[PDB]
Parts: structure tokens; C-alpha cells; sequence
């Protein structure tokens, strides 16, 4: 095809059916989304840790990014562009040729393809139940009032891995570590070991919250 | 109430890791007089010994005196 | 469909089994055969009784796949 750049990322990963504004007021990023534009119209997003400055250390940029599409193009002098964005599947610029400055030539796409329904219905059912008993925990709705209900109408795979895993806030070396291996179901299982990893600190602060309530009226 | 609270926290959150399992020096080394032997007048004279070391703060002059002879007892 | 760089593309299906009577020094091999044996076993429902346990055995054996990972077809 031709030249493809490279836009770093903040720490907020975005996924298929993920609507949320970017902001690129990085004075080196803005050349790419341009390059970007006249390049397919698509941006390349790969996975970074927080926003600094116009050097990019090699070692934040590791083997897996994702697609953004580009929408809307509104000018807003603000640096924040509303881009609706759709993601067709997850991959990456594959092949790294050195700098300065960041770019390489990659090439075609990298996924897994669905396959034994079963125990996907059986991850299914067990993440179904472990998002229904994670939401009466604490307070993270975070969505808007379109979906009232239709919250238990769509059983695909890869949606609801990029929607459990999506709106749980975790630390984020854990939301970017998910990403790399591209099989069908391991990803899945890291998922329900890390909620099992929750629901584990749930029962070890009420209990240690028993036990120091007991610590207070016994002392 | 930061202080205390947390460091209260603290002292229960630390007995989820290792339990103490291990007997101390002094239930070990009640087990060691049972088990091996003993002529039982002697035994009782060494429970006696142990009883009276086990009320004692450690560091004490006779402490060391007791233990001596309680570990060339046994 | 012969492949001529050392690889052949053939497909085969055992119709019946024989016997070795003669062997052959190479080059080149060869074999000879002998005529065909089996016997058929009466009271056939008690097989398939049995066949039936096996193929249950093997249907619990299925769903059962941890640690190869193989497909529910």
C-alpha cells in the first residue's frame, strides 16, 4: 500500500465500539494523524503508557496495537476532536525498521478465528454471571441512559471481552498485557482468574474488616 | 484514630500469610520431654523446672541458669 | 498424483487384512498375501450394548478435553 504512521497512545486503550474523544495536541503526533489522513484514513494506534513528551522511548511501544477509523473530521481549536472510531478487529505493524523518526513497515493482518461454540457458551455464562455480581459491588455504571433494556440482548466473543475487561478499571499494565496473545481462549481465562483475583480481595478487606471491627470492641 | 486505625489494620492483615504453626521453644520443648524418656519422678521435676521458667521475661540472669539446665536435661 | 520432488499425494482405504508368507531382499520390496479370515460372533445385541458403553465412555471422553483442546464436532 504506502506510507502508514504511527500515533502513540495515553493510558486509556480504545476498542471496537469504544466512542470517546482523542487528544492529540502532541506536537509530533499531529503530522501523523495528517500523514494518517492522506494514508487510507485510518489511525494507527499502538498501546503507550501516559502522555510526554516528543521523545518516544522504544520500550513502551511492544507487539500489539489497534484501528481507529476516521469519522468526523471537526476542527476544534481546542486539541480534542470527537472521532467515532470502529475497530474491525485487534492487530499491528508487524516489521520494525529503526529511525529517527518512528515509523515501520508492517504488513497484513493478524487475528484468531472462533472456534469450539461450547465452551464459549461456558465463558460466556460465567462472565455473564461474574459482570452481574462485579456491578452490585461498587459504583462504575458508566453508561448513558440509550440502553435500559437491551443490556442482556448481544453473546459474542470478542465484544464482551473488550466490553468486561473494557469497563473494569484495573491498573493498567494488566489492560495493556491482555493484548498480546491472540488465541481464542486464554485471553478469557486471564480474564476470570483476574476477577477470581477480585472477588478474592473482596472477601479478604470484609474479612479482615470483620476481624478488626471485633479487634476494636474486644480492645 | 489514622494511627491506631491503620496500624490495627495492619496487625490483622499481617496472620493471612504464614500461621504460626511452629511451637515456640518452650511447647517444643514440653513435646521433647515427653517424648523421650522419662523416669517419671524426674519428669515431674522437669515439668516443675519448665513451669517455673515459663513465667519469667527473658533476659533474666537465672533464665539462662533454668534453661541450662532444662536443655541438659532433656 | 505424483509429485515428481519426493513427495507423494495418495490417499488409501483398508478394505480387509492378510498374512505374510514370503519376504523379499530389496530392491525391491515385495510381499505376497493369503486368503482372508474372521469370524462373526452371534447374539449381536449384547454388542451393541457394549458398543454403546464404549461410545458413552467416549462421549463423556469428549467434553472432557482440558488439556489438548479438542473441538465439540
Amino acid at each position: 500500500r504506502l506510507e502508514l504512521p504511527v500515533i502513540p497512545l495515553r493510558n486509556t486503550v480504545i476498542l471496537p465500539h469504544t466512542t470517546t474523544p482523542v487528544d492529540v495536541g502532541r506536537a509530533k503526533s499531529k503530522r501523523a494523524v495528517e500523514e494518517a489522513m492522506g494514508a487510507d484514513r485510518l489511525i494507527f494506534l499502538v498501546a503507550q503508557r501516559d502522555p510526554e513528551v516528543d521523545d518516544p522511548a522504544p520500550d513502551d511501544l511492544y507487539t500489539w496495537g489497534v484501528q481507529a477509523v476516521v469519522k468526523q473530521a471537526m476542527r476544534l481549536p481546542d486539541g480534542t476532536l470527537q472521532v467515532m472510531v470502529e475497530a474491525r478487529a485487534r492487530a499491528q505493524v508487524t516489521d520494525y525498521i529503526p529511525g529517527p523518526y518512528l515509523r515501520a513497515r508492517g504488513e497484513v493482518f493478524s487475528e484468531i478465528f472462533p472456534i469450539d461454540e461450547a465452551v464459549v457458551r461456558v465463558l460466556v455464562e460465567e462472565l455473564k454471571e461474574a459482570f452481574e455480581k462485579y456491578v452490585a459491588n461498587h459504583k462504575s455504571l458508566r453508561l448513558d441512559r440509550y440502553q435500559l433494556e437491551a443490556v442482556k440482548g448481544t453473546s459474542d466473543p470478542a465484544m464482551l471481552a473488550d466490553t468486561i475487561a473494557y469497563h473494569a478499571t484495573w491498573t493498567v499494565a494488566e489492560k495493556q498485557e491482555i493484548l498480546e496473545l491472540t488465541d481464542l481462549e486464554a485471553r478469557l481465562k486471564k480474564v476470570l482468574g483476574l476477577l477470581s483475583r477480585d472477588l478474592e480481595r473482596f472477601e479478604l478487606d470484609k474479612r479482615v474488616a470483620q476481624r478488626v471491627k471485633e479487634q476494636m470492641d474486644t480492645n | 484514630q489514622r494511627e491506631y486505625y491503620l496500624r490495627e489494620q495492619m496487625k490483622a492483615i499481617q496472620k493471612e500469610l504464614g500461621g504460626e504453626d511452629g511451637l515456640s521453644d518452650l511447647e517444643a520443648l514440653r513435646k521433647k520431654i515427653e517424648e523421650v524418656g522419662m523416669p517419671e519422678a524426674v519428669k515431674t521435676k522437669a515439668l516443675k523446672e519448665l513451669d517455673r521458667l515459663e513465667r519469667m521475661q527473658q533476659g533474666s540472669p537465672e533464665a539462662t541458669v533454668a534453661r541450662t539446665y532444662l536443655d541438659w536435661l532433656t
